[PDB]
């Protein structure tokens, strides 16, 4: 099957309702480029060796998938990068389900080929407006929360499984009334014989309204609404309604996209916020080789629905990979994004007015690792804590507090016109003055950085 | 080890978990605004300084949420001084109210910035 | 973080009631067996680095995942098996969606690790009676359809994306009334510009009445019930089962485990079969060291639902990953599969009494791989067919009938007790003497396997 | 077709029980009055150029409209004014979709005519008796709100598009605080990307609950229920229900009156006052020549249902258009209309207790325009302002205080027994004296028309 | 009110998710054609004679119609066909209520205008896709 002479078109124009798609090609010895790069589109679109009658009654150059470019990879040779244009009829609105169907559906697994990866996507505006999108978006969301000026805060509640529903809801309470604006169910956390849904639900609005009516500030926990079925998962959320409750919590890779998307739509008319986490994506998205890039799957979650999607840690990375990071937070977040190969935006990806998602850091954070993390990703972005808030000498509480105040100095600082970047240090270390919680939670941290400590008068 | 109090610790979000702003601080946030081309604005609130749930209790409603705006936001201007110069005023005024500094963003409608400027005796 | 001295326990004797999982470990370089192993078991349970207050208001030995044993992988070097023993208690009853969140959620992008592929799960009869299974099952489905003693044969409507309701359910008639059972919707068929849902199920409802009508077999065409949401994939069956049709069919990975769950508790209260594409696996099981390999993907369809399942083809394989084939094959139809690591079986699975799942064989089949299909498979397969019907030189019916003829004199021979591996080639020889449509599709290969033609008498 | 002799019929004495339709008929040269009004009755009703059989199997003479008198225009020559009477069986029940249907579906269209307007419409008690018309009513309306002796004052939040939902309700609440009873959607203002409805909802009643609370008087804000189609529409209208505000807002003729009686219904049920806009009216009713007068769409919405309905602005127009204005003000809010041709009214009008709707007034009054307003419409109506408010130099609060007690000195005034017609800039000078947030309002004007200004003691 | 400072663009490119209107625009006497043709633009967009304060809490120049050209009509005089843009923000998904209220809601009753008729609309492929349009069509139809 000669494809390259019929699905191989570096002459096409590409049209401004076509989905793009920029595909890592690793062809198997002997094979072309010209020729994988054809293999792919004709795969994942019309998908054929040669010609049956049917193709006939239709114009197969209609709603074939083209691959109108190929680039030659700088680094490693036998990469190249594909570039195909999908039809905009060939989808059907508002699914990514089909989405991801068609383009993802059968390619990766021809034997032309050794590896694929699908780096990016161009959503062309006239199938963007096919979705809702986020139920709320950054803007709405510190509207109803009344949060403005600074990064959010989260905690996760640990261990990951194993606690019991009033257990829970005690560290719940802890974490919240210290400072911070959500805690979070662990992914893994639904419904099981340790802690049936229910109940978790219950004391974690208890804990939840306790700490805001003591602090004076909006609080939310993000509710698990992952489960086995779409009628549990909706029985789950409609429970999160009738108890009042801001923001509830759904595994979109895991629970799938049809079913986050139903999710989504529930949320926007119920008024509810919905955090998404990634678990699962390390399976798809890690090898360089062969999957798909998480940009991609950031892009989806984008238009299925949601208001926050975890996005990693930048802590500990080189720029490099530091920029590829701030790629994807930029389509997140962003209206506009124009292309840019250096931060691997193959696109520019035009979001017409769809919301923005709250990216949610997450990762070995702690609180000297502040300034960094103010200045990389901004005031529009929820930073979570683990063994920050649980692991503070003195408990949830004292711990949510030094968080708090670690977040503030660092905001202060900037706004004052102070470099985050090489003051960062300092900031702490002066905030630890007026804070003991502060302090005692950078005891190990000053005797290597400042090699002591202490406080003066 | 010492433990947080549950109690005489209301707070007022940003910037409310440091010692209260001193003149020449409060002054360089408002600069803060200035630089970015934010119009300022401030609120104050004589009775509910925190939220609360009468009205209704679905999700994302809150009573507490708007206070009253004080004059108008302050377009054009451009020095930090005059918006100082309001807070004084507005203190002035309302002694037992609370009052805030807000800021405005254009490209986008939205508010971006929210401190606390002055809290009333016992707060 | 040494996990190592807490969640590697070589001496631990698993449990009735545990699930195994046995890991492809690729450790980065100075990182030892038994602390990548115990790295991955502490990962995917509780996960923590060290501990914090909340671990002391529970069991922490109660509810983590443990490494019990490590193998060397015979073949390459910096390879092992690493084998996970969790508590049933960290499960969610009835939610292959929980399963897979606290098994592969986060491990896979652990540091110490530059690779993990997940090999097998060892779901134990405690977990497996919570689930409902099969909406019907192998034996249920042949007594429906009133087929017995031979494969089920079914095609695929080409072009993939482009065809008209009306065009597609006339070549859904001429493919059925030729002497196929089933007839397949493109995976990527749901519902698009140029083809609407509803107008599809109900011209091939029409079509495949008169083909069952004309012949006096039941026929059935898979009708995709794939959509954006829950709700439009419940409403899609809803009207499959208004119009009286057999079989359904759903994408489950792109669709998701949440909405296939809830669509094959929906066949079951609603008697339709339920026949499922895998598309998107390959971007998850193709690479040895990367991902989820098939047989864990097809375990879990077997517990969320569904009747049929593709699973590949086995034309033109080593037995090697033939060997491998046959050992999912039989994890999918089999109610006890007892421990084999040549088949790629790495625990012995205890099915209880649900449901087999039939299993799909497609991928340029053509008549003369009958003879090798029929014997490898067995009577318990469905064999699809793409070009073979559609690209026969007479059309549609006439290719249909040149396979059911193949498939029959394959059963007859074999019954008779014939050997199909050897005397494959002649048994397609004599049968195309009594069949036009048989010899007309076996010209190209007549020329060069048999280096001619033709008849006598 | 000669109509004359059969739909002309000037010895024809009306029925209690016709609807009668005034027309403003301009004829194609050549063609006479008694022929073109014939020509209009004939299309109106049985619509018949000559004879078909299924004319003698009904009585011709029982269903069609007939043409009763001719009148010239005393102004232009070449228009009259033609009399019409219809049969009260050609109607549905109830239903104003029909009776619209019926009299203007294709007469507009009929080629003997150059141009053709109605003028008004005559509805029978009968045929009024099976319509619910306004939900409330003004009497009603005062008694849930506890208003009375005083026009009820609105205003417009500007831009009309624009505005995001948390900064749509700053300016609802800063405006009913200062002593305004009611604050408006903007007509185009439904489900945008700017802002979404529920985030509208949500924000405007937190808003109007405040201002309630802080005022001591009941608040109310048009809630736009206007949507694309009748379930939005409902789905819309329950919320604003669930939240307990007093009122919603619906743009009749773009939303249509089928939507619009669905509405009406909606809210006589549900206690909800409704508030009507009139946009796209002068696409029918500005020609004099060609059209519909707003006195016919007026009829049409009190019986359709409607509690209040914009009835444009008294300011600027000569006595002349003011005395067509307060004609049909009268056939909106009085139960009984004698007819009086120099006001428009060309039928005497039976409303049989219908409840009437208030009208609203709006489109370039400020407070200096108060003394004129309260004198023409009286108590009953509402007086809606848009820069008088927001364009005050000290801002919404101390714009809609100016308002209220402008209109509270022009209530005074007319209560003392007060001329508002010359001394009405006297009135607001005074008021000026002991309203700092008046004389604001005021300068520009005081230079003007008082040459000064001042106060003195 | 000088809407034409404002509301008559005529360097305006128009973007592939506008929503085009050509209005046929019959001005008062004394009324200059680009002036006419920007108080159609603002009256069905964001509709002020002037300035209030909310305007500064978002950007007037992101909502607003634009007339970006004004062409005499051959045949009659006092007859102008202006063209009018729309952001594609400005309009509700799938209601073609709402696009009706926006465009054609409030101007045909503006003063400076004498008549005014909406000749035709370009409704973007963006804004198309909101939309279900018929139940079958033509083709589906024929097949049934």
């Amino acid at each position: 099957k000669d494809y390259k002479l019929t699905y191989y078109t570096p002459e096409y124009q590409t049209k401004d309702t076509d989905i793009l798609a920029a595909f890592r090609v690793t062809p198997q010895p002997g094979v072309p480029p010209e020729e994988a790069g054809a293999a792919v589109a004709a795969e994942s679109s019309t998908g054929t060796w040669t010609t049956v009658w049917t193709d006939g009654l239709t114009s197969l150059d209609r709603y074939k998938g083209r691959c109108y470019r190929i680039e030659r990879v700088v680094g490693e040779k036998d990469q190249y990068i594909a570039y195909v244009a999908y039809p905009l009829d060939l989808f059907e609105e508002g699914s990514v389900t089909n989405m991801f169907t068609s383009i993802v559906g059968n390619v990766f697994g021809f034997k032309a080929l050794r590896a694929l990866r699908l780096e990016d996507l161009r959503i062309p505006p006239a199938y963007v407006k096919t979705f809702q999108g986020p139920p709320h978006g950054i803007q709405v969301e510190r509207d109803k929360l009344n949060k403005y000026g600074r990064p959010l805060l989260g905690c996760t509640i640990k261990p990951k499984l194993g606690l019991s529903a009033k257990n829970y809801g005690r560290a719940v309470y802890e974490c919240l009334r210290g400072g911070l604006d959500f805690t979070k169910d662990d992914e893994n956390v639904n419904s099981q014989p340790f802690m049936r849904w229910r109940d978790r639900f219950l004391f974690c609005a208890e804990a939840l309204y306790k700490a805001q009516a003591e602090t004076g500030e909006i609080k939310g926990h993000y509710l698990n609404a992952t489960a086995g079925t779409c009628e549990e998962m909706i029985k789950r959320a409609v429970f999160a309604r009738e108890l009042g409750v801001p923001i509830v919590m759904h595994d979109y890779l895991t629970g799938g996209f049809t079913a986050n998307t139903s999710l989504a739509h529930y949320c926007r008319d119920n008024g509810l916020l919905l955090h998404i986490h990634r678990a699962m994506h390390a399976v798809i998205d890690r090898q360089k080789n062969h999957g798909i890039h998480f940009r991609v799957l950031a892009k989806a979650l984008r238009m299925s629905g949601g208001d926050h999607i975890h996005s990693g840690t930048v802590v500990g990375k080189l720029e490099g990979e530091r920029d590829i990071t701030l790629g994807f937070v930029d389509l997140l977040r962003d209206d506009f994004v124009e292309q840019d190969r250096s931060r691997g935006i193959y696109f520019t990806q035009d979001w017409v007015s769809l919301p923005g998602v709250l990216p949610v850091a997450s990762g070995g954070i702690h609180v000297w690792h502040m300034p960094a993390l103010t200045e990389i990703f901004g005031d529009d972005s929820v930073l979570q804590f683990g063994g920050g808030t649980l692991g503070h000498p003195w408990g949830n509480a004292p711990g949510a507090v030094a968080n708090r105040v670690a977040l503030e100095a660092c905001v202060k600082a900037r706004n004052e016109g102070r470099d985050l970047a090489q003051e960062g240090n300092e900031i702490i270390r002066e905030a630890c003055k007026w804070s003991p919680e502060l302090a005692a939670a950078c005891e190990v941290w000053k005797e290597i950085v400042f090699n002591f400590a202490a406080v003066d008068v | 080890m010492q433990v947080w109090p549950p109690i005489n610790k209301k707070k007022y979000e940003t910037l409310s978990y440091l010692p209260d702003l001193s003149q020449e601080q409060l002054l360089s946030e408002v600069e803060y605004l200035l630089k970015n081309g934010w119009v300022p604005c401030l609120e104050f609130e004589t009775e509910h300084g925190f939220v609360y749930r009468e009205n209704n209790k679905s999700p994302g409603y809150y009573d507490g949420r708007y206070w009253t705006m004080w004059k108008l936001p302050m377009f054009g201007c451009t020095d930090a001084t005059q918006v100082l110069a309001e807070v004084e005023e507005a203190k002035k005024a309302y002694p037992q109210a609370w009052i805030r500094i807000i800021g405005f963003d254009n490209v986008r409608q939205v508010q971006c910035i929210s401190f606390i400027a002055y809290k009333p005796e016992g707060y």
